[PDB]
Formats: C-alpha cells, structure tokens, sequence
C-alpha cells in the first residue's frame, strides 16, 4: 500500500500566522490526495480534495499543494478553531486506504 | 454516459481504472492510442501537407494613371482573402468537430470491445465500468485489455454470484 | 468483486478549440495551423541577398543619383528593398516613362554586371561632356549629375549631328537608360545645343522611337524651369542600339548587362536587412514556418503560407478536457 | 441536510460477535457508496470497510479482512458492520461516511456521522 | 428502427411517450431538445459569422482597346463564382448530411440512456418502446424519465412476472 | 398495460433539403443560406445618397454638358447611378483620354465643390469668350457650348499667346479638365484663331504633355468633322498647374476640389433612387440581408455577399420529417 | 468485430452467411446494397455534377511591356491553382473518410437489426455475428434475412436447448 | 449447430484511396476524379474548326504574307492555332501597333468574308502602286509585298495628295489595316513620295490620328534600314473611314468583314489539327470528360475541368478490401 508520513509529528504556532503540514507518499498518487480535521470528540471533516478542490461550506483559508510525491497542506490565517489533528488522505492505488499517522496542531 | 476524464492517466489517450483485491490504479491501452495518435497525427500532415504554393510575389505597382488595374488587383487579393479565410476557418471548424467524434467513438468501440468480451461475467454499472461477479484478479484483469479472457474459466462463478 | 472501467486522459490544459456545434471546447492537445510570428528581419530568399537602396529608390539608383555612390552593386539579388522615407531618384525632374515595368524587371537578377558602354573620354570629342551639370543634383554642396547619364552641351559654339552605336556581342541583355532634356526657354536651347529645332532618336531592331524636345515654361521643381523624360530599352544579344540627335541628348555611359530571373517583387519596409535564410518574405519581417496559414501581412514573396483574416486557428488533436 | 447516525456500540467480550449500524436520512441512499472509518486510541484513523451503492463489491482492509462483513439495506436506509472474533486491537470509536462519487472515483469522505464507541474487553 | 415521427409533439424535437393506466400522452426531453437546438443554432450562426467580407466593387469599366484586360476580369469574376458555387452547395450538402447523422445520433443517445437504465426490467419490443415487467406508475415513468430510476425496487416484480 | 416509447418530432412542413447521400428529403425545419430577394430600389451606401445623373453620363456631367445643368450637385456620394439609355455625352465629337479612369476615380468623393478656377470676364482680357459656341452643343435651340469649359477664340484680327496658371491652395486635389481643338479645315483655323501653327502646352510638378493639333477632314459626327481630345490631370495641393498655347485651346472654367475614396463603383441600371440604407447595393435593388451567398446579380458594390449560381441554397437545422 | 471480407460474396455489398444441416453459402441483402450504391452514386454524381464550369479561354497573351499584367494573370491562374489543388485533395480525402464510415455503419446497422431481431434466441459467438439456439432450416434463415422472424415460436426450444 | 454470420464484400482489386486518417486504403470500388487522358488532337469547339495558321503568324496572315498564300482561310474559326517554330510574320521590320488586341479581337469569328476595300486599278491613277516591292520578304525569289497592303511610290515625279473613303454599309464591322513607311534616309523620303515633309492621316467616326514619318537610320534586319509601323482599327455599320496622306502611306487593299464571337484565345502547339468534335481544348490535346478535375494542361479553351497539379485524385465507392 501507498505508506503516507506526516512531517512534522506536532506543530505547535500561535493564532494568525501561516502553518504548514507535510504529507509525503511512497508512490506517486498523482493529483488524487486529500486532506482531513479532527477536533477531540468531533467528527471528521473534509476541507480539500484531489489536492487542490476545496469543499462547500469550507472557509477559504485552507489550501493544499503537490503533485505525485510530496503534498503540502498550508492554512493562511490560524484562527481558534483550526486547532486539531490533521490527517491525509490517498485513494490511487487502494484496496486498502491509507491515512497519515496524525499531525497535532496546537496552540504554543 | 462517462462523465469525465482522468487527469492520473499519463501513459495514453485511452486505457482503464483497474481495481480488485490486490491493486487499483491505471493502466493504459497503448494499442489504441497509437493507432489514434497516428491517425490524427496523419490527419494534421495530411491538412499541412496539401498545400503546395509556388514561388509568387503578390505586390504588383502602378502609376496614378493605372487605378483600374490596381483596383482589379486589389480585388484578386480580396477576393483570395476571402476564399481562404472562410475555407481555414471552415475547415478548422469541421476537422475540430470530426476529431472530436473519432475521439468519442474510440471511447465508444473501447467499451464495446470489453463489454461484448466481458458478457455474464460483469454487471454494467454505468461510467463504463463492468463489477465482476467472480475474483479476477490482474492477471485476469490484464487479460481482459488485450481480448484474452476466458470466459467459461469464470462462467460458473459469475453464475453462482449472480444468483 | 472486481471494478474494470473505461475512461480516457485529462491533462491540465487550458488549450480552447473552436468547433461547429461548440464555440471554446477545452482539450487535451491542439495544433496551431496558423502563423503569426516572424523574426522582424530582411533575409535572403533562395540564399541570394537582397538589393537594399536605404535613401535611394529605383531610379536613383539605376540612373546613378549623386545620393547613392555609396551603395554598392552587387552580382546578384533576389528582392529589391526600398525605405519608406526614400525621396532620393530623378533629380532633375520629368517623367520616367515605363518606370513601373522596369522595376518589375529589375526585381531579381542573376547576374548583373556594370560596364561602361560609351566611355567618358573615348567617345564624343566632338561634344562636350563636361559642362552638362545642375544645381537639380547636388553632391557634395557643388553642382553635379547622374552618374549614369552624360548631359552633353555644345563644344564651344557648336552642336553637331550625334551617331554612336553599340554592338551587343556578350551573350546577356544590355539595359541602357537616356534621358530627353526639354529646356525652359528657346535662350536655354541657344545656351546649350545653338540649334532652335533639335531632334532625338534612338533605334534599334525592336525600338525606333524619334524624341523632339518642348519648349515652354513649366512649375518649377527644384530650381529646374524645364523636364526631362527618362527612357529605357533592354537590347538582345546580337544587335545594337543607334543615338542620333541634333540636340538634347542625354547619352549612357554606363549599361547595365544583366541576366533576368522571374517571380520577385521590391518590399516598402523599414525592416533591417541581416543574415539569415527564409523560403518566405514579408516587409514586416521574414517567416519560417510549415503551417498552411498565416496573419502577419497580405504582401508576401517566396513560398509563403496564405494570407488569412484570422485571428486564432487551432485543430484539435487530442480529447476533450473534462477533469472531474 | 445530510446525516448519519450510528448506533450498536457498546462494551463486549473478545471472540463474540457484534453488530453496528448507520441510519441515513436527507439523500438517497441507494446512489452514494458507503464506507467505514475507525480510530483506535493512541492512533490515527484507519479506514476499516467499503460498500458500493447496490452492495455488490466488498472490500476490507488487510487487519479486518475475513472476520469483517459489511451490508446494507437500501429500501431500510440503513448500513451495517458484522464482526466475528474480535480482536484487543479492534476497540476503536466506529465512523460511518458518505462516498460522494462512484466506483470511477471511490476515495473521499465528503460527509460523516457522530460515531459510537466499541470497548473489547473482559 | 424507429420507423416514424410523432406529430402529437409540439414543445420538443425528441422526448417519451409513457402508456399507462391513469392515460397516455407526449412528453418532451428538454434537455437533449435544448442541447440539439443550441448546437444546431451555432452550427448555422457558424456557417453565416464566418462570412467576413469587406467594401469591394466587382464591377470594371474598359474601352475597347483593353479587351485583353476585361478577359483578364472576366475570367477572374468566373473562377471566383465556379470556386463559391462548388465550395457553397457542396458545404450545403455535406451540412445537410451530417445535421441528419447528429439528430439520428441523438435519437440513439437517448434510447441508449433508457436501455441502460431501465437493463432487465423491461422487454426490447422494437420501434423505440419498452414493455415494463412491472407496474411502472406515472411516478415511476418521469423516475424513468429524469434519469432516476429505481431498478433493485422493482427487480423482483420484474423477475416475477416475466416467466 | 404499462409501457414507454421514445420518438421524434414531425411536422406537417413539406420544406425539403439535398444531401449528398440522398436529394429532395423532407425536414421539419430549415433555414435558407442563398438570398434570393432584394428590394428592387437603389439605396444608399454607408449613409451617403448616390450620384444620379439620368440621362446624362460622367463625361457629360463632369465637361458641363448642355442637357446636365438639371442635375443637383452633391458634396459626397456614395456610388454613381448611370442608366443605359445615357447618352449625352461629348458631344462634340472626339476623344476622352484615360475616360475609364475618370470613371473609376470619380465614383465616390468626400468633399466635392465647384469652384470658377479661371473667371469668365476678368481672366482673359485678350481672346474671345463668347463666340465659342457650336451646334453639336445645343440650348433650347441656340449655338452653345460647356459650362465647365470656354472655347477660346481669336479677338479681333489677333489672338495673343495665352499664359495663364492657378495655384492649388485648399488642401484638396483639384481635377482640371481641359481640351484640345482639332479643326477641319486650314480655313477654320484661320478664322477662329488667325495663327497657322498653333500648339497647347500644360505642365505641373509630375504632368508635361505638349500637344501638336491635327487638322484634316473627318467623318462627320454631330455635324462637326473636327474632334477634341479632352484631356484631365489631379492637381496636388500645394501644387499649380501652368496653360500655355498659342492657339487651339479649350481652357477651364469650373474645376472641382475633390477627394478620393476607395472602394466604389458604376452602377447601370434604370432602378430609381429611393430615401433607404442598405450596406449592399446591386442594379437589380438592394440586397439588404446577412446571408453568406446570394444569386441576384454579379456586380455588387457594398459589404456584399458572395455570387453564386445556385437557386436553392437550403440548410436543414431540424430532423427528418416521417409524419405517420 | 468483423476481422475481413469475403470473397465469396459476388452480388452485394452486404450479406449474410448460413450455416445448416442443408448446406451453406452466402446470401447478399439486396435492400441495403441496393440503398448503398444509390446513395454512393448520388454521393459521386453530387461532387461531379455540381462544378459548372463556363466557357473561358485560360491564356492571355502581352508583349514585352507588360509584364506586370502578365505577372498579375500568373498570380491569379496560381491562385486558381492552389484553390483548387487544396480544395479537390482535402474533399477526396473527406470522402474516402465518409465513405468508409458510411459502409462501417450500414454493416453496423445491419447487424443491430439482426441482434434486435433474434434477442436471446441466439448465441452472439463472436466475429461480428450469432449461433442459433435452435434448430434453423433455410425457411428459418430467409425469415430472419427478411426482418420478420417472430420471436415466441422458437423462444421455447431456445430456452430447452440453452440449459 | 445452425450458424448465420454476417460479413460484406472483398475482391482482388488493388484499387487503392487517400483517407484523411490512413494512406494507401485498398478498396474494392473506387471512382476517378481526375482526367490524365488525352487524344493528343486539336479537335474542333462546338463543331467549328480553328484557323490553323500553320508556319505563320497571326500579322503574316492578316496582313497579307506572301509565305501565307497557301494557307485555307475560313468563314468562321473557333480558335486560332499557332505553332512554336512558326516565325513567318511581319515579313518587313516595324512595329504593329496593338498586335496583343488584334490577336484577342480576332480569336473567333462567326462570319469572315475577306474582300477588296479599294481595288487596285481604279482607286489611285494619280500615283503609282506596281512598283511598291522589296526585298524584305520576296515570294518565289522575287521582290514581293503584303497581299492586303499596297506601297504606294511617286507616279513619275509626282505624288499629289490621297484622299479615299470606304463607307461601311454591308452590315458588318469591317476590319482595316494599313501601313505607314518610315524611310531611312531623306533620299529615299524624295525618291518614294518627292515631298520632304509628309503626314498621314486616318480618320473616322471614333479612330482619328494623324501620322508623321520617321526619317533616320535603324539597325539592319532582314536588309532594312526603315521601318513600317502598321495600325488597324474596326468600323462600324454605318461608318466611313478617311485615309488621307501626302505620303509614307501604305494603303489597304483587301479588307476583312466580321461579326465576333467573344471568349476565345489562341493555341500555340505543335500538335496536328484532326477531325473531331470536343468542348474542352488543350494544347497537348483534347480532353473529353465529365469529371471536374484535370490534370493535363493549365491553358484550356472551353467548358474545361478546373486545373489541379495533384496526381491522383481517386474517390472510394466501395468498401476496405480486406480480403480473408
Ligand atoms: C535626396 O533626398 C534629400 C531628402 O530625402 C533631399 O534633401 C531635400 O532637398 C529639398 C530641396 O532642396 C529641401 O527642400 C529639403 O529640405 C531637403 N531635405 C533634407 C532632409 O535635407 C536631397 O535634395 C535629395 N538629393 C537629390 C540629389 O535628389
Ligand atoms: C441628348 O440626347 C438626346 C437623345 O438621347 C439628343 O436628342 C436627339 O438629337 C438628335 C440629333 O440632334 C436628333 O436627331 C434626335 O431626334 C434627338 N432625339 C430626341 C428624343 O430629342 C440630344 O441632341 C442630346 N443633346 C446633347 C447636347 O448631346
Ligand atoms: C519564313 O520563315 C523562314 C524561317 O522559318 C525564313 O527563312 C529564313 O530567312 C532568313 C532571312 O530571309 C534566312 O537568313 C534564313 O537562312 C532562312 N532560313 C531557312 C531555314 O530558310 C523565311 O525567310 C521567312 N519568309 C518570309 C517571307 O518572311
Ligand atoms: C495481447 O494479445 C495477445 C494475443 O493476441 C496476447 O498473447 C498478449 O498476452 C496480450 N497482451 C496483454 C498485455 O494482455
Ligand atoms: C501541468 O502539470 C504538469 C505536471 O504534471 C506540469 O509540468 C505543467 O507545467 C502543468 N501545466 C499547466 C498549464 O499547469
Ligand atoms: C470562449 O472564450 C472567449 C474569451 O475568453 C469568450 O469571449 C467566449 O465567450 C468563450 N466562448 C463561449 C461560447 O463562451
Ligand atoms: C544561407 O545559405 C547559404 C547557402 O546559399 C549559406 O552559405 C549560409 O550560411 C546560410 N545562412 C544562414 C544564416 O543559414
Ligand atoms: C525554421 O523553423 C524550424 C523549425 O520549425 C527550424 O528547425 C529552422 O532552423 C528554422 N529556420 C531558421 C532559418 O531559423
Ligand atoms: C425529476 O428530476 C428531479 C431532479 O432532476 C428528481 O428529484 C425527481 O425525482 C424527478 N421526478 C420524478 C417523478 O422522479
Ligand atoms: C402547418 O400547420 C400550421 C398550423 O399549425 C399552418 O399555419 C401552416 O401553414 C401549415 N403548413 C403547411 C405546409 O401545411
Ligand atoms: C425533388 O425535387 C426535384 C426538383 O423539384 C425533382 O426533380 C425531384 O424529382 C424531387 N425528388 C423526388 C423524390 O420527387
Ligand atoms: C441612414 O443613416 C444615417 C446615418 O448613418 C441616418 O441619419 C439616416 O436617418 C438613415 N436613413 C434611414 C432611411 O434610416
Ligand atoms: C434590412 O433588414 C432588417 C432585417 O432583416 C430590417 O430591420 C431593416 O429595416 C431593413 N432595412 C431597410 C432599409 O428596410
Ligand atoms: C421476404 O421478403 C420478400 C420481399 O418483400 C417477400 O416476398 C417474402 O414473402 C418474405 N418472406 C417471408 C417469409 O415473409
Ligand atoms: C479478379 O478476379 C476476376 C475473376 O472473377 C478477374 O476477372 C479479374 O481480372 C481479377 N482482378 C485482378 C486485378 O486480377
Ligand atoms: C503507398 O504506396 C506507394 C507505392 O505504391 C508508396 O510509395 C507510399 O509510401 C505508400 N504510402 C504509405 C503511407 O506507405
Ligand atoms: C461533331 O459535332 C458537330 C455538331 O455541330 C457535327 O456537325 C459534326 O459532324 C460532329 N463530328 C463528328 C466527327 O462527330
Ligand atoms: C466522350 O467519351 C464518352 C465515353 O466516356 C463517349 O460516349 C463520347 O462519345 C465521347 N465524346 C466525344 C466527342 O468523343
């Protein structure tokens, strides 16, 4: 399966700067990569897909970049409710999919 | 029908979405697309290559006493101008409209192909794609894009399945 | 359960195609049959330069205008290259009869060789060939002439009858230019020929034409009172060309022999000529393409694609563009 | 609106079996495939299920597969998710969530539900 | 195939003709109505805008010492009528044709969306018309006819009633 | 009894079209690409009313003939309307050199003022205006002559040598028309201009041309057995023109400032004028239309479609029509 | 689909082949060949006959003098040339195209109204045609060679000899 | 197992099609477009055969050539035939004016009856016509003339003034053509006409100019020092024509009557005139065909296939042979 490693394993920034998460694949997904958010005790939610398409009723601060190996996932403004684990998501090659182990993004 | 293209597809104008137990992907068909590629590849030097012009110098000169004569000349290149304009755009417009159909057809006869090999052993579920009703794994599943699949290998397990 | 599908490639192309029953369908790949660029130079057409004059149009240089010693002559050429702003040919004013045919001709030789057909020294001693310049064609702040052309004025108190022949024995046509002065005033003809009623003829096996000069007063171009008409005959090999006159004779003294090609024409651009080969010409600049089309300018010389008022022609190649 | 609510959580013995469930409302369900999505404390999420939109192709991830068995039931409205022999590994909190593409473009996860938690312990 | 034209259609070149127990009637595909007349306008505003002419004035005036010249004219104005009358009836032609071919395509486009959808629930009769297996209700006719059948839910009244 | 039955159109249209597989096959609906209507009038051009001058032609009309002094001069126009009954034109009898040419470059004008460019009693203090009149140019009975143009004739016993010019100096090209006579018969030239050896001189900074009169005994045409040759030059601004003859000189009166416009033409046709814009004109009417190609009328002048010899130029834009 | 023609076939463009315990040969659809040549004939007879050409003479004659009007009567025969050259290349070559996918359509379409016709009767075993479930004389063959093989009075030993 | 299979057709044939997607398509029937097939045969227009001037030239024969005696002239042509090494007109040197024109104007005639516009013994007993022979062009070794032209010299020591008139009333338009001799020198001016200074005029209707001689040494062709420059003009019904000289007038003699038919040219080839009957007229042959496309010859004459420099143009009717 297409193994997916989120660097760094925790990111810690204040409110209203730039954040940055990486995602990188073993093999070269192509376009189709996405991206997920997870509050504690919330349900998971789907910002961008195919790496560049952002869902209805998501704030345009989110946004995704990569193409085959290294995917990048940058938020403009960190506002309060930003604050979560992020996971990524491949769906190329799967019979099985395969997550990203978690970045934890929190408030420093 | 098939709603959209596939901007993971790299090795070829035409090919296939695999998936099964053990891998999904793409996997196109080079047979396919380089009889398309050097049809249409015929079909621009064939538009290109046709017109043969010869050595020719279209300005001609004359005095303030030839108007006559230049207005005849300037008529020839207006009238030239115009031919060939409505011609190349025509022409561009109509070739525009006859690729893209071969482009649909050859879509069209792809699926034929696999769907008159395919037969009882898939289900049609639109976009064209086939489920198969038995385990086809990618040897199978290679056969298949080829036009070497045994059905009867398989008959009875889709049999089974369907019902 | 096993998923076999059927689709078909998407790039990231934003290439819009024109078809009939879909104006701007996106697709995969397309080809431009249309040509719009050049590379803004005067190159050579079938590896033959051209015959640029800068100042100086036709006439001025085939008739040896004191503006255009500088340019240079050349064996041969394939276009003739004229500025826009080119006021510099027929100095002294007239009408150059047939000027139009004979820059046809002159659009593309082969070979062109200068001789001098009469010599300055060796040819008239009996006429003067000295006193024959203008105030209309100024070289150097002083009065001067064409270069090409001798006026001849009376020796002394006399003009004579002229005979001079030609023999074309070189194989190649010999071009030769006169001219036919036509003085203001009956004192300007006493002043330079002494005969009141002169003639002019010049013959040949194809040519026979008798000039008699007019004399009245005209608007005066240039400080000149009086015209000149400018005449031309191209001479086969094997023959020969007659001058007599009683008066008012303005003579060659250099000829051109020159070997014809066909299918040229002389390009009004400012667009600098440099060193570079096209099959095709244009006064905007030169193009180098296979493309059946082109929008550049209608004017074209050499194997050149066909004018076309269009602004985009594009044939699709590849497949719609329907990412999803 | 669309939403998704599971029900069938709850605290069982390892090696019995269970049975979990995810009502659907606001769409039709017989047109969207459905999945399966669990998160295992101190992990991340792991995908566990896929059912198509008729429930015909089944697949199951690689730890899960052979004791696992997805259904659903269209005129119902309803998911399902059958476990025989479960595992201490198994115990995670159980999301169900809507594919909004067929199996051309199977992947993503557009909508989602509340989730029940499954405790394997003795 | 489908031998003849309805004339009880008035708001749609294609669409349905449902016959049930609550009555029958014509009912019109506005979508592929709409998308055939949009391209059709197009290809016909196609065939007008691309005529981009300018001021000329074809006729010359000679004397009768310039006959040469007026031939020259002449045989310009004829090569240009020959060239515009051969490239018009046959554009006119060729237009005509493939119009015809678009239109018998769109009629098979929609009969192949309908096969597609509605697969074993309903008998292939012929003339473009399907026999349902099952009760298929009004409701059921435009589920049919907005691309939204329900196939599994009457797949066991078809299986019932067709043997 | 439950079914469902796609279909198609039909219609009780019987409007058929040709394809190249098959010919005369019915459509539902068609759209027609051949104009083959026009409105039978003649129309004006961009706006502009066209030159309609009846029963004369432009010779007549430009030289001032004696059956034109009817017609309305116009500042611009957009075309010139000739009918193929005109027939009043020279008539005195003789030649219009480049006759076509002035035909071609008078077809359309932007400003166009007749102006007295030699007055008739203040500019010729030493000839005979008033005596040059003929019967070939009758007025209501009477001897007369041009209005655009004077013969001139000798005053007294002695014409003088004539020396007049005009300076150009309103910016705009002046058209200057003139003639030269030709008498029968010596006693014709002694009695209208008492000098046996006469000659017309004119000259301009481009234009030389000395004309030697014939006189001999023609056919009679008009009842004259002399000609005119009429001859015209443009006169550039900030450019004159000089007339000098010692005799048989038919001298200007009326010249015209004028400016060019490219494009037009000469229509022949008895159609009437009518109050009407069009973008296209023909002899036939006005093809007011959009269509690609009409059949109307080979000459056409204007934003014009294009000629072809088809009747029936039909598009089917509908299905094929089987109502059953 | 169809790998190759046949040579035994001699007295139409399409047909059919059977195969029986009475024999077998080959048997040409009269219809569809018939319909074939008339509109291929028209086809060829609309691009001949519709270029009117009038009566002209092409060459002009000057003298050493005008070598401008001869240079411009060169320009527009070259014209004419090109024009013409590109025009007659491009529309044989359009032809050629249409023509070949006319006749891969008739034999499209002859075989969709045999399919159409049999349903499940038949056994589609490949190469672009059927087996017969049942037994199929010569009456047999002829009816369904005319378009009228009524499906119910076979449906039975078809289903008895399927399974 | 009952078996029925549906295929199509494939022959032998190695018929091969251009397609836009794929070269070389084999097919079992295929049309031509193209005509590459000629008789080699310059077949009569409409029935009519042409004016097959043999080694002649066009002024050879309508002036009278005496090398042009043994041609059959005609009522009525279609088009009129030249050969390649055909060098037989104009026999003495000159410059015939308008020679392009008369070679247009007189390209097909419906009727052409030649006859005597002024006879030879009682036209001009007051000068000499007999004696008007030279060497340019002899017949039979003798010093011959143009059999339409006479050269009239001085009757003894006179030559008084010509004045003759034919009046067109025969319901045709009469086409005239006479001559006018420049000598050499001023002695062969007196002994030809006696007078030193000469002029001729022709006038009519419309044509009106009055010549005069050219009297100065050319170069020598064909052992001739002057030169004859001929004219000719076309007289309408109802019309005279004056032919007035005190000298250098060569007079006509045998006039043409003729009523033309427009829309021919002339064929220069070496090909032989056979009995036929075609509408399309080459010169490398004949071309009897219906298809719009031909490939023989850019120059033709009458309803012709359009010109095209493509080899084959092969039109598939039938299927893709792929015989298996
Ligand atoms: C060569 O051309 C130049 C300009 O193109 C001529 O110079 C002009 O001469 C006229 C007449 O004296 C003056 O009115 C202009 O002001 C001059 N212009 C410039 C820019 O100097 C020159 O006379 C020409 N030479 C010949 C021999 O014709
Ligand atoms: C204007 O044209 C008319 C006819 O087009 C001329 O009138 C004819 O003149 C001739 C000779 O004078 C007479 O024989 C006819 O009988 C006249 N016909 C008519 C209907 O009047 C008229 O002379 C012309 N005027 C000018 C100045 O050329
Ligand atoms: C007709 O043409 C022939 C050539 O085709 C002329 O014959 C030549 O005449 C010149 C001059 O008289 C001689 O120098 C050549 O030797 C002749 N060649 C031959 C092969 O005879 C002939 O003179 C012409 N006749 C007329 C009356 O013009
Ligand atoms: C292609 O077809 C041939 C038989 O014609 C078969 O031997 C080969 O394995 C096929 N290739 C693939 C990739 O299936
Ligand atoms: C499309 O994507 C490729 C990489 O897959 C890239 O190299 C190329 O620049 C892209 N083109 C455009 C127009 O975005
Ligand atoms: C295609 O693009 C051009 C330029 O953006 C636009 O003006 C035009 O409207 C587009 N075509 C259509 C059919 O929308
Ligand atoms: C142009 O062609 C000539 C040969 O005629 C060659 O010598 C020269 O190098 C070429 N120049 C360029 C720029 O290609
Ligand atoms: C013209 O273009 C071709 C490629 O289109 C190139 O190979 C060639 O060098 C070009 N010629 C010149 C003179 O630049
Ligand atoms: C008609 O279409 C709409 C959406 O396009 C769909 O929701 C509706 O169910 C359709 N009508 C029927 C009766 O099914
Ligand atoms: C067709 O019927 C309409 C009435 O609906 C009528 O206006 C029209 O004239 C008829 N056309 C023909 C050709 O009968
Ligand atoms: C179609 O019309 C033309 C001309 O009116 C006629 O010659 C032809 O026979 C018609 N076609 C039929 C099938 O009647
Ligand atoms: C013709 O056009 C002009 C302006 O272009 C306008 O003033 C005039 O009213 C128009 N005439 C008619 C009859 O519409
Ligand atoms: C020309 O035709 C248009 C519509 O075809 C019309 O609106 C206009 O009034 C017409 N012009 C005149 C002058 O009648
Ligand atoms: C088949 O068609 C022909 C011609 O229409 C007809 O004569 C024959 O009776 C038909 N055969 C049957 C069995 O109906
Ligand atoms: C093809 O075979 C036939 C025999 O039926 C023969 O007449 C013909 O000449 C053959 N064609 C070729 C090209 O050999
Ligand atoms: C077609 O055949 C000719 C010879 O018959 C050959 O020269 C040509 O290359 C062939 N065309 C192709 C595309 O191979
Ligand atoms: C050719 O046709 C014409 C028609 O006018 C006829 O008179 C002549 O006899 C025909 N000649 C032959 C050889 O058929
Ligand atoms: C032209 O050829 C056809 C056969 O192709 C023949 O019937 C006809 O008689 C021929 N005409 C002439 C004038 O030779």
């Amino acid at each position: 399966e297409i193994v997916l490693t989120q660097s760094p394993g925790t990111l810690s920034l204040s409110p209203g700067e730039r954040a940055t998460l990486s995602c990188r694949a073993s093999e070269s997904v192509s376009t189709y990569l996405a991206w997920y958010q997870k509050k504690p005790g919330q349900a998971p939610r789907l910002l961008i897909y195919d790496a560049s398409h952002r869902a209805t009723g998501i704030p345009a601060r989110f946004s995704g970049s990569g193409s085959g190996t290294d995917f990048t996932l940058t938020i403009s403004s960190l506002e309060s409710e930003d604050f979560g684990v992020y996971y990524c998501q491949q769906r190329s090659n799967w019979p099985p999919i395969t997550f990203g182990q978690g970045t934890r993004l929190e408030i420093k | 029908f098939i709603e959209g293209g596939w901007t993971g597809m790299v090795d070829g104008w035409y090919g296939y979405h695999h998936q099964n137990e053990q891998g999904s992907g793409y996997a196109a068909d080079l047979k396919s697309t380089q009889n398309a590629i050097d049809k249409i590849t015929n079909k621009v030097n064939s538009v290109i290559e046709k017109m043969n012009t010869q050595f020719t110098a279209v300005g001609k000169e004359f005095n303030h006493l030839e108007k006559r004569i230049e207005n005849l000349n300037k008529k020839v290149d207006d009238g030239f101008l115009d031919i060939w304009t409505y011609n190349a755009e025509l022409l561009v417009l109509l070739e525009n409209e006859r690729t893209l159909d071969y482009h649909d057809s050859n879509v069209k006869n792809l699926y034929e192909k696999v769907r008159s090999q395919l037969k009882n052993n898939a289900k049609e579920i639109g976009n064209g794609c086939f489920e198969f009703y038995h385990k086809c794994d990618n040897t199978c599943m290679e056969s298949v894009k080829n036009g070497t699949y045994d059905y009867p290998k398989y008959s009875e397990e889709a049999k089974l399945n369907r019902e | 359960g096993d998923t076999l599908c059927i689709g078909y490639h998407a790039n990231n192309s934003t290439d819009t195609v024109d078809t009939v029953l879909e104006k701007n369908v996106t697709v995969t790949h397309s080809v431009n049959l249309l040509e719009d660029k050049h590379n803004g130079k005067l190159c050579k057409l079938r590896g033959v330069a051209p015959l640029h004059l800068g100042k100086c149009n036709i006439a001025g240089w085939i008739l040896g205008n004191p503006e255009c010693e500088s340019l240079s002559t050349a064996s041969s050429w394939s276009y003739i290259v004229e500025t826009p702003s080119s006021d510099n040919g027929t100095c002294y004013p007239g009408d150059f009869i047939d000027y139009e045919e004979l820059r046809e001709q002159l659009s593309s030789v082969s070979s062109f060789e200068r001789f001098e057909i009469f010599p300055k020294t060796s040819s008239w001693p009996n006429h003067d060939s000295n006193k024959g310049v203008t105030a209309a064609c100024p070289h150097a702040g002083a009065k001067s002439f064409y270069k090409n052309l001798i006026w001849l004025v009376k020796k002394g108190n006399s003009y004579p009858k002229l005979s001079k022949s030609y023999i074309n024995d070189k194989g190649k046509e010999v071009l030769v230019l006169w001219g036919i002065h036509h003085p203001s005033t009956s004192a300007d003809q006493q002043s330079l020929y002494q005969n009141a009623d002169t003639y002019v003829f010049v013959g040949s096996s194809r040519y026979s034409k008798k000039f008699k000069p007019e004399i009245a007063i005209r608007p005066k171009v240039r400080d000149q009172e009086g015209r000149m008409n400018y005449y031309w005959t191209l001479v086969e090999p094997g023959d020969k060309i007659t001058f007599e006159a009683t008066g008012n004779l303005v003579v060659p003294r250099y000829a051109f022999a020159m070997e014809r090609n066909a299918g040229s024409g002389i390009i009004i651009s400012d667009t600098p000529v440099h060193d570079c080969n096209t099959t095709c010409q244009t006064p905007k600049g030169a193009i180098n393409t296979s493309l059946p089309f082109q929008n550049i300018h209608p004017i074209t010389i050499g194997k050149c694609p066909k004018y076309v008022k269009s602004t985009k022609l594009r044939l699709a190649t590849g497949l719609r563009n329907i990412p999803s | 609106q669309v939403q998704l609510v599971e029900s069938g959580g709850g605290v069982v013995q390892p090696g019995r079996s269970l049975r979990l469930s995810c009502a659907a409302s606001g769409f039709t369900f017989r047109i969207y495939a459905m999945h399966w999505v669990r998160q295992a404390p101190g992990k991340g999420l792991e995908w566990v299920a896929v059912i198509s939109n008729e429930g015909t192709n089944k697949y199951y991830a690689d730890s899960v597969k052979g004791r696992f068995t997805i259904s659903r039931d269209n005129s119902k409205n309803t998911l399902y998710l059958q476990m025989n022999s479960l595992r201490p590994e198994d115990a995670a909190v159980y999301y169900c969530a809507r594919d909004p593409s067929n199996p051309p473009h199977w992947g993503n996860f557009d909508s989602w539900g509340q989730g029940t938690l499954v405790t394997v312990s003795s």
